[PDB]
């Protein structure tokens, strides 16, 4: 006793070849260490000696 | 027009020959392709309206197609397609009960893709129509007789694509 | 692939052009041997002079061993 | 429009127009500017005249709702009234052209085989438009009713 | 009856009946038991599938029944019954006669025209002539459930 | 240091006048009222009388 | 066919929305120059075959054409022009009085060039004809209807063209 | 595929295939057992293969999920372990095909400009196929890894 | 290929007329519009490499179209469709200098829609697309240069409709 | 120089440099006065502008100065730096020449063959030049800083 | 050599070989032990290959032989058998090369005009190195046989 | 171009005779090191931009070569001192698999010293490039691989010297 809504919407999509869906669990299962913020000054640099003199 | 019967019969009769066993086995194997065939008609002429219906709702339905602009727009085209579907269901199963292509290519191939560009159809829109035929009646006719429903389908789709 | 070093000067006797041509009048190309032949008698036609030539690449006399 | 009707029915005998269509296509094209301001207030309502239109046909007609119907969740309600605000796009455009054909070559035109493919009750279709109707004479002038309820029963007559 | 079809056919043609079609008629004739025995078995439990069918049916489409269906009241659903008691004849008649003629001439050809008319939802009556389908071939041998759900679904596409 | 970490879905198309989406609220503005399910089981009636003659 | 009012419509419905205020506008348009539309059709309807003369007098007669062997001899091709000039004068006017000159070349460009060529018809003359019909229609209709009726005529004659 | 470049440099000459592209198609349709051997193994292998290329990568160049890099997002580094699977499943065509017509043909010609418009480093994803080909040579028997690398080695120089 | 000025001077010597006040008005109205169209010039080559990187970003990225089976999968593609979307950022801009939809329609929209049909590529997509850098181009040429921007492209996207 | 720039346009065809260029040469060496006057503006600023530039692309784009990224190790930034001020004077050059052709003929011809060799993420470089470019705008006096945009967007527009 | 056409078709691709190519060196280096056992066992009988097919080719052309024939004369035969030694000459030098690249640059490049300014029936000559090939796979191993006879096949459609 | 094989073939077909022992030895140590010639070759072409990068970075980078005044300067002339030691790489491993530097002088050594004279390049910096080549290749290798590599580096530094 009901009837099937009848979707226009797509809903319920399975994950096909393409969709990065499928490595997003295994990038959890990876979980890349993203590196820390680095704290340069970019101010204090005296451009005459810290570039390499080879 | 011609079959996989009349096949053998015009190819025998052009060299002036009788069945040989290459025929003769041919024959056979169409024979025992037999009453799978008629069933799988009979059960597609069942729900005929149904596959079509399925087939427009799954793929055509709902989308910039059928909307404004999209060659499905008005209520005549959409009933237009729907009767190009109509035919090319009813040709796909008069081929699978014949076992050739030749009645497609008679009656469906010829000029079909020039009479749509006449109109501007969209070639590839109806090419995923046919595509979801496809399934729609291998839902219904099993799997290799919906495998024989997708060779002759995908036939039709590549004389019109 | 053994080809030919030429430089030549092939002037233009039918028409004054009025843009530069040094690069089309008197130039130094490398042909390839295949087409040695053709070139030298294109520039021949059109009343081009050979200045000078020789094998820039290849060795002379090879009978095989030339691709 | 009509002088597109005009000329297609002068062509058909193959003569220049007649003086009463003429005078016809002089009338209507002085008098085009109430047509105008009706379909820009037929317009206007859009939302709420599909709004009420669809509620009063859902309690004139539930089935189509109710468990069995076409449009029974939200989502086909919502188509119902997609369906619905084009069926008033087209009587607009037939008050502003002045005639019915391009009706006939919009919404009318295999509209059975449409709603057969469908399963629509093309019978609640009519009455839908039957509620456009109503509600939209119930929101503008008698005459301006009258002008409007022209294509509007046209349109309810292809549906039945 | 298929014999009927050969001879018109032959008539169209202007020729006596071909071997295809003597082969025809010798395998009806002498499988004539089978259809009798078919339309027997249909006639004698034509009661309880027919009303079966039309439970099922309901289960189906609850909103013909509903209050502004065509099925609702009692009276409307009786008639339900009684339509679906002539088409199972109908199906009963096609069996023992080898064709679709009599389906096709006494309630296939200008019936949608007759459900238009009454308002009723054709659909839905094609599902109903489905669970038919499942009632006899439940209550009926295998081997013949080939020949009536042919039946079965020739009406089916044809009325769909 | 803000980052703009783009997300796997595509940029959801635009919606337009054919789809009914831009009615699909006004659906649930409308909230048509449904029908509960009929009681009836068609066993108990006698196609003698219970069919319409007039 | 398609006219001034209607290719509105269809120009909004293509997208699916309403008549916004630029549609409007463009009715209005329309609507203002209907006066000028139906007077000059009327005009134009009361002296179509005098029209006609005076074109085929000022640019036919006393040539090539209409003299023994040219496209014009044979008193029934003569006929076959003077028909064919007022086919082409009416359905100017059909133009004219739509607004659009998409009837021209649905009822009367469809299909013109490969019938002149098998036919053999001058081409060049016919569009030198079209010009006179534009030239005397516009000395008799004024300067506004002239200049839609000269519009309507010179597409037909690019179409020939 | 090895034959297909043989038959397109062949047909560029206008000639027959000659004796030495005639053998080189003798002994890859002989040695064709191995090749589909490799097949299966990569592809029974994609998910453990990947996953440590991944993780070796990220892990000798932490730039990539570095802040303001091209996969700081952890759906970045998922789209990225599906560039190692297209790579991956393009190592496997052309191990089959015997010949790296496939690879170029899916996943070469133009990757510098795919790189520049989604700006991801071309070392980068080359380190990352370096590092697959090292845990499939690691996976891989030695005689079977000496072709694996191989096709691997050319993928990462010529994208490099 | 004319530009707004060209075209005039074309215009006018069709009617072997001298340049009439409507001939300095449209002039004089190119001119005007000539510093904001040189400027805005100058900014859209500023960020014609990177504009199309959000302008596909936010249309053809982790769609049906990318994923294999799509019609921009592979690098030949991809590469490609960027380069389609170059090609016709760069035509109309060169368009907005030349201030005229000449150039579009022999350098660009000539050929264009066939040649997509024959290559299969969907052309529904391309519109969407041509669209999303409207967008792109509005947000970094402002709004009256923006609008300029985007007549041309909806011009591209109606001839390729 | 715009000087050669016209000569060898007016070359292409062999022309006499006509006045719609000379006019042009004219203008430029009668206002040369405030192009050099952006020259010292930048080069005596030079250091803080490319300073603060370097400041803002690594706010933007800290994966060059992260360990995995090129610039780590506080003498690759060095280089950063170098190169930023190497392109600020290609910009000075471009400013008091009057076209871009030394900047092309400097250090935009084979630039992303040089930057590929050495694993510098292009991107990176483009965007550092526009915030050096946005740098200079805050400190040009506007129209300067707008004159002076010619020449660093065009290092934009060749550096992406 | 095989090695040779593999660097000219690497270079003619501005890029180190393919694994095709490598795959390809790789197996001609491990076969040239027995192809230099083939060469070897065709030169020392060599004198007898060229005397049978040189016979064989007189009894099926006579004609070559006959007076008035480009052969006619013991001096004439003398030549045309050296040049069977000759081409069989450049068949050994084929296989030890690995290609047929050594047989077109010395006795297949322009061999039709050389023979027409002999005016020699060079379908003969094919026939004769037919004859040749036949009498080496004789007296050779039956897996030789193949890869001898690749080169003289070679040899015979070019010069046939 | 003459490898280790075609050179004993031409050496063999000049005199006009088979494949003598001297040859047949020859054409064996070949053969015996075609396996190390394969080998070294893959070692190459895996690592082939890096070569040459940490040689350009070893010898050339950070000094006056690449400095103000050097020829390595400015973008174009350093992508070209890029081209040349990859093309140097290129040629150095087809001499290698050759086993003779016949193709080393036939294509890459044609007026090379002529051009780089003329261009004023350093023969010095060119060859200590070279040799920054030659040990991280013979690392990359092997030992016997690095010196058959280096022989023929030498062949070109004594060429371009
Ligand atoms: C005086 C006796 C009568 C008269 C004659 C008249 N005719 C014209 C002009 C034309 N007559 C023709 C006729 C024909 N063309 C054909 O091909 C055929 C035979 C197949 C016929 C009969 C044509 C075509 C013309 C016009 C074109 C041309 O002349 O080349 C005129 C002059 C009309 C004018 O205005 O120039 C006259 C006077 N008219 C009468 O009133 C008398 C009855
Ligand atoms: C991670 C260390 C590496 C990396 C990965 C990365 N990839 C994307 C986005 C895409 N990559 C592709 C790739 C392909 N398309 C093809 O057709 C083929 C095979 C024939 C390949 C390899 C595509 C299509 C995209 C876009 C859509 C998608 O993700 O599938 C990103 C996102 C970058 C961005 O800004 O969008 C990333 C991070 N990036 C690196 O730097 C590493 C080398
Ligand atoms: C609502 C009260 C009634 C009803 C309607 C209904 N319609 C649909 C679906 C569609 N309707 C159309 C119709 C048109 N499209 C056009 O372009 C034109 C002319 C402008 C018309 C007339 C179409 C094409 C569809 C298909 C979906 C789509 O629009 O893309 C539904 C839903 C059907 C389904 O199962 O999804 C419904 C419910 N049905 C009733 O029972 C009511 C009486
Ligand atoms: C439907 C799958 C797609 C579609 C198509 C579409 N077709 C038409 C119009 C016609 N199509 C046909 C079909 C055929 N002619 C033949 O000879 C054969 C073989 C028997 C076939 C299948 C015909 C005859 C017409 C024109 C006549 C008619 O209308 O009956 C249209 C309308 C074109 C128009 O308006 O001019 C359309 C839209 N559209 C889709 O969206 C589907 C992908
Ligand atoms: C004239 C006063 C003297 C003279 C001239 C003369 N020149 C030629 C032919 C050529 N002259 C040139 C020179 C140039 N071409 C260029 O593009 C430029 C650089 C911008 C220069 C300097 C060339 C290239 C040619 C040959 C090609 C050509 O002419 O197109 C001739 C004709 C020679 C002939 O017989 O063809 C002559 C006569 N001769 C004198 O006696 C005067 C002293
Ligand atoms: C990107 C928005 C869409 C897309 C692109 C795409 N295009 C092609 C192929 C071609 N594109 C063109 C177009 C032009 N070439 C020109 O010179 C100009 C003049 C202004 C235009 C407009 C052409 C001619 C081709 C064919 C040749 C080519 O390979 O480029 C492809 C590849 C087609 C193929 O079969 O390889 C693609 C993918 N694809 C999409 O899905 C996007 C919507
Ligand atoms: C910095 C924000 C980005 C970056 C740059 C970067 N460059 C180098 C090294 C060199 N670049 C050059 C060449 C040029 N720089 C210029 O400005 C121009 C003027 C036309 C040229 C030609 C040179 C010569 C070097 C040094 C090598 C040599 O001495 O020949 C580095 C360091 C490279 C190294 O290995 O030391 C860096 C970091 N890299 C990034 O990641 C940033 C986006
Ligand atoms: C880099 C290691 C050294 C260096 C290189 C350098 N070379 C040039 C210019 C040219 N180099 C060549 C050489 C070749 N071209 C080829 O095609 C091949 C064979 C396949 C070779 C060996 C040529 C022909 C040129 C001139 C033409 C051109 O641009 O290609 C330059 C530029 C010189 C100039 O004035 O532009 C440079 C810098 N320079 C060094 O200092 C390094 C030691
Ligand atoms: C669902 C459904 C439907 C059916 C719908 C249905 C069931 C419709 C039926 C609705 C019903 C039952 C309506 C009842 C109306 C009664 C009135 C107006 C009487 C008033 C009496 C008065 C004022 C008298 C007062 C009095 C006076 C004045 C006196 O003098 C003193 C006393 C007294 C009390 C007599 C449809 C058929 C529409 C469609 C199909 C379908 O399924
Ligand atoms: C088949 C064949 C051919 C070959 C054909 C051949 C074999 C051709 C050869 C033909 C021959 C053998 C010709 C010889 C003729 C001798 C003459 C004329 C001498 C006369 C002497 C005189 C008059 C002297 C008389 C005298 C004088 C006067 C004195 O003083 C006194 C005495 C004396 C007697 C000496 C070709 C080459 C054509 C083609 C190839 C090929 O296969």
């Amino acid at each position: 006793w009901q009837n099937e809504v009848r979707r226009f919407i797509p809903q319920e999509k399975k994950l096909t070849a393409g969709n990065p869906m499928n490595f997003l669990g295994m990038a959890r299962s990876i979980n890349p260490a993203a590196n820390t913020i680095p704290k340069v000054s970019a101010q204090n640099i005296n451009i005459e000696a810290s570039v390499p003199r080879r | 027009m011609q079959d996989a019967i009349t096949a053998v019969i015009n190819s025998a009769d052009v060299q002036g020959k009788y069945l040989d066993g290459a025929a003769m086995d041919k024959l056979k194997s169409y024979f025992a392709s037999g009453e799978l065939r008629v069933r799988a008609a009979s059960v597609i002429s069942a729900n005929a309206a149904t596959i079509v219906k399925e087939a427009v709702a799954k793929s055509l339905l709902y989308s910039d197609v059928t909307r404004p602009g999209g060659n499905m727009y008005t209520t005549r085209r959409y009933a237009a397609c729907i009767r190009d579907l109509d035919y090319y269901l009813r040709y796909a199963t008069y081929a699978m009960l014949a076992g050739d292509a030749s009645i497609l290519d008679e009656r469906v191939l010829n000029g079909l893709k020039e009479t749509y560009n006449s109109l501007g159809v969209p070639i590839s829109s109806t090419v995923q129509a046919i595509q979801a035929i496809k399934e729609v009646t291998a839902s219904l006719v099993g799997a290799d007789a919906g495998k024989e429903m997708g060779v002759y389908l995908d036939y039709i789709c590549s004389g019109l694509s | 692939m053994r080809m030919f070093r030429i430089t030549a000067c092939v002037p233009s006797q039918t028409r004054i052009r009025t843009q530069r041509e040094l690069q089309n009048t008197y130039f130094t190309k490398l042909v390839p041997y295949d087409n040695w032949f053709r070139e030298q008698q294109r520039i021949m036609k059109m009343g081009g002079k050979i200045v000078k030539v020789e094998l820039a690449t290849g060795r002379p006399g090879t009978n095989a061993g030339l691709a | 429009s009509i002088v597109t009707k005009s000329i297609v029915n002068a062509d058909a005998e193959a003569r220049y127009l007649s003086p009463g269509e003429l005078d016809r296509i002089k009338a209507f094209v002085t008098g085009g500017a109430a047509r105008l301001r009706i379909a820009e207030t037929l317009t206007g309502s859009r939302e709420t005249i599909v709004k009420q239109a669809g509620d009063r046909l859902f309690q004139k007609r539930p089935d189509i709702v109710s468990p069995g119907g076409n449009a029974y969740g939200e989502e086909m309600t919502a188509t119902c009234l997609r369906d619905m605000d084009y069926y008033l796009r087209l009587v607009t455009y037939g008050v502003v052209s002045g005639d019915v054909t391009p009706i006939e070559e919009i919404g009318l035109v295999g509209v059975r085989e449409m709603y057969r493919s469908l399963g629509t009750p093309i019978e609640a279709v009519a009455q839908s438009v039957r509620e456009m109707k109503e509600v939209a004479s119930g929101l503008m002038s008698s005459d301006d009713a009258a002008e409007a309820s022209a294509y509007f029963d046209f349109v309810i007559g292809k549906m039945s």
